[PDB]
């Protein structure tokens, strides 16, 4: 799923050095991105959406239940007229991407946080350089407005989601020559108000300066689409305890890269449950975070973990692997990882996995382990006392693995909270109704706005008409659509047309055809008694 | 000197009108004369009404004879061809030979423009080079035709209001003064003002956009209106796309696509049309069908 955000604002009317405006260059770049992505044999399941800088009823051009034909037709007729309302457009796009999330089961907020339930989405937000306006002045903060929150959105406290990356294109093409071609293989950043918003999600922001640089950035962007598993790392709290082959001193601490969870839907178990201590009676649930604040500690702690535990291959995208490569990729050794923010009743973090590398030393495998592996792996009334340290709802998925061996547990203590189940079906129904109402009025514009609003300065109610583009005057049916110049000739033409008594008469003077004239479409409505047997 | 050459031209025309090609020396002399004649013409040929503008022929001698039988004889009425009469046809050398003979015989009674198929890299991949190699044995007539195609004018200005051209508008061109200041004696490149003038296509896009053909851009209605308002024009005639009725109006009666090749590639089975413009700039769309063989 790819949602292209093209502003089509009035500031996108300035002409480049090639002769076309920035909007035409953006549309051409989108078309070349389409034809480049079509090369990879994986573009048979994705869906394209379009978002412009227009009113909430008119911002979306093609959303759910819209094929490629209507999407291309809407992107073709894009007009650059309006202000640069970036915040409202980003909010509308994020709400559109989060319409079918509370109904299928993604981010249920009650049963862990399953990383194998993915809904990838990439935003391009092709906008102008700077100087965004909000009908009052020029702002320099880019704060997303919060006026009408969706039902069930206060449990994340952030507009974007687990898998929602945000790339940006500014299209800073000069007007005279664009002769800046010193650095060949180098794509700098835009350094604008959208740069922090993009970096928070996990995607960079390109700075287009030349058509060659545009082609380079488009060819570099097609290689950044996969399953979205974005997790945040922190150096705390080990004081860079990497004393293995050298001495530490770094910027590879707050790594917020993605992870490629390739399927073999995705197959996996043992998710990151949450970051708080869930109580048995809690009417209000604390809001989750889109990026989990999980921290790693550099300790050997028996990296050899061999068992019949179901295996996972959530591949990690190499972005800050320099710190690992400095220590020879940690051969035959790993380092634990633990989620912060009160992972248990009374403690600060519980190691639930590690980041052991592969034998090929190519990337990090991201070995996800159970909540507390070094205890259950090595019954004398031990498991009954051990199952009290883990979160309650967490007994859900692990028991499935126990199904591979037997079934000692039951549904006696399989209860998260009596108040968490309530006020959940109503929120899901409200979200479904909102998604249906949004998908219903998605393409039907029905503007019907043509007036001059004649002010005084039949009274207080007059309004002069405006020039209608698609008027289609009926010359043979309506007599008012016949001007004075070609009146007598048109009169004789109408007379001859009425006195001819032909078959299948029409009221159009000369209606040649539409913009498209297909050969197969016209040849299908015919009959040819021939087969060419010879 | 002049009377004998005129009689030889009439004999050549009468021979070509019976599905009979000329010899090597005759085609060479005809191409030379057309080169000395077309040298005086500019990029925007000032054509005067009344005329009868046609579209693509794509090497169809029978369809060309049908067009002549429909829209009057060649010496009687004026003609304005907008390219595409050399490729995608069984009889392609005969059509261009008859056209160039009528041009060198009636230089003030017929005008022909340059199309995207009048080049050296397109005729080799569509059959014209194969036809010239098969019929004439050698590959000298094809060389002469490709050397002559560089002298064909680009566009035409009818009555100072109608702007006829094969491809269409260009993003690097804003007025006719830029078109008049182009070196048409050059192979059609893959990019530039001439490539867009010979490879453009109209649509409801609005602005510009890359064309699916591989060369030229795609303009919209606002661009056509801006080009017609900034040059005093009232219409833009073109012939580059396949239509069904023969003539198609676009951009609020600003662009007129006139495809005068009936039964394109002998697989569509459509009609064709030409636009006869009278002395008072009154247009009449004369339609026709492929003649039976
Ligand atoms: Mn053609
Ligand atoms: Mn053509």
């Amino acid at each position: 799923i790819l949602l292209f955000l093209i502003d089509t604002s009035a500031s996108m009317n300035q002409r480049s050095h090639l002769g076309t405006t920035y909007l035409d260059t953006a549309k051409g770049a989108v078309e070349t991105f389409m034809k480049l992505r079509a090369r990879d044999p994986a573009s048979r399941g994705d869906r394209y959406m379009l978002v412009t800088f227009e009113e909430p009823p008119y911002a979306i051009k093609a959303g759910w239940k819209e094929n490629h034909a209507t999407f291309m037709n809407e992107l073709k007729n894009l007009q650059a007229e309006g202000l640069t309302t970036l915040g409202q457009s980003l909010r509308t796009a994020f709400d559109l991407l989060n319409l079918n999330r509370l109904v299928t089961g993604i981010d249920n907020y009650g049963q862990g946080r399953n990383p194998f339930f993915l809904e990838p989405a990439i935003i391009i937000t092709i906008t102008d350089g700077s100087k965004l306006t909000t009908t009052s002045g020029v702002q320099d903060e880019l704060h997303l407005p919060l006026n009408s929150p969706l039902p069930g959105s206060e449990l994340t406290k952030e507009p974007f989601r687990w898998d929602q990356r945000l790339f940006a294109l500014v299209l800073r093409l000069p007007g005279t020559m664009s002769v800046e071609s010193e650095q060949l293989t180098g794509v700098p950043l835009d350094d604008s108000a959208i740069t922090p918003m993009c970096e928070v999600t996990g995607g960079r922001s390109y700075s287009v300066c030349s058509p060659r640089m545009l082609n380079q950035c488009l060819e570099s962007l097609v290689q950044k689409v996969q399953s979205g598993v974005v997790i945040n790392f922190e150096k705390a709290g080990p004081d860079p305890s990497p004393v293995e082959d050298g001495q530490p001193d770094g910027s590879q601490p707050w790594h917020s890269c993605h992870k490629l969870i390739y399927v073999r839907v995705p197959i996996g178990h043992w998710p990151v449950p949450e970051s708080f201590w869930p109580d048995q009676n809690s009417p209000t649930l604390p809001p989750r975070t889109s990026h989990p604040v999980v921290k790693f500690s550099c300790t050997d702690c028996e990296p050899m973990v061999i068992d019949k535990l179901p295996f996972d291959k959530y591949e990690l995208e190499p972005s800050p692997l320099t710190q690992f490569i400095l220590e020879r990729k940690s051969p035959q050794t790993c380092w634990q990882v633990y989620v912060s923010n009160s992972a248990k009743y009374s403690e600060l973090g519980h190691p639930f996995g590690y980041l052991k590398a592969s034998t090929a030393l190519n990337c990090v495998n991201l070995f996800v382990m159970p909540y507390n592996y070094p205890v259950l792996l090595p019954w004398r009334q031990s498991f009954e006392s051990y199952l009290k340290t883990m979160p309650p709802y967490y007994l859900g998925p692990l028991k499935k693995a126990v199904r591979m061996m037997g079934a000692p547990n039951l549904i006696a203590d399989s209860m998260e909270y009596g108040l968490s189940y309530s006020v959940i079906s109503y929120l899901k129904k409200l979200s479904q109704q909102a998604k249906i109402e949004s998908d219903r009025v998605i393409g039907s514009v029905g503007k019907k706005v043509v007036q001059e609003t004649g002010i005084k300065v039949e009274y207080t109610g007059f309004q002069v008409a405006l020039l209608n583009k698609d008027l289609k005057p009926q010359t043979f049916r309506n007599a008012y659509d016949i001007p004075r110049r070609n009146l007598l000739d048109h009169l004789t033409r109408m007379r001859s047309n009425l006195l001819k008594s032909t078959r299948r008469f029409l009221k159009g003077q000369d209606e040649d055809q539409v913009h498209s004239v297909p050969i197969a479409q016209m040849g299908n409505y015919q009959e040819y008694l021939k087969q060419v047997p010879s | 000197d002049e009377k004998v050459f005129t009689k030889e031209l009439d004999q050549w025309i009468e021979q070509l009108n019976e599905c009979k090609q000329l010899s090597e020396s005759q085609v060479k002399s005809l191409c030379e004369k057309a080169k000395e004649i077309l040298t005086k013409e500019s990029n925007v040929q000032e054509v005067r009404c009344p005329v009868t503008v046609c579209g693509d022929v794509h090497g169809q001698f029978h369809d060309l004879m049908e067009l002549f039988r429909i829209g009057g004889k060649s010496p009687d009425t004026n003609y304005l061809f907008m390219g595409d009469y050399v490729d995608r046809g069984y009889y392609s050398v005969e059509t261009v030979t008859l056209l160039v003979a009528l041009k060198v015989r009636y230089r003030e009674r017929i005008t022909i423009l340059r199309g995207n198929h009048e080049s050296r890299q397109i005729t080799q991949v569509y059959g014209f080079y194969d036809e010239c190699l098969r019929k004439y044995g050698n590959a000298n007539v094809w060389k002469y035709f490709t050397d002559l195609f560089d002298y064909l004018p680009l566009t035409a200005l009818v009555d100072g209001q109608i702007f006829c051209l094969h491809g269409g508008l260009s993003p690097s061109i804003d007025t006719l003064d830029h078109i008049r200041a182009l070196d048409r004696l050059q192979e059609v490149p893959h990019e530039g003002p001439m490539c867009d003038l010979l490879w453009s296509d109209p649509d409801d896009r609005g602005g510009w956009g890359i064309s699916p053909r591989g060369a030229g851009y795609t303009f919209g209605q606002d661009i056509s209106e801006t080009f017609n308002h900034a040059n005093g024009l009232t219409l833009v005639s073109r012939a580059h796309q396949l239509v069904m009725e023969g003539y198609n109006w676009c951009h609020d009666r600003n662009v007129v696509t006139i495809f005068s090749a009936p039964n394109y590639c002998y697989r569509c089975g459509n009609q064709a049309a030409i636009m006869e413009l009278d002395d008072t700039l009154k247009y009449s769309f004369l339609q026709f069908d492929p003649a039976p063989r």
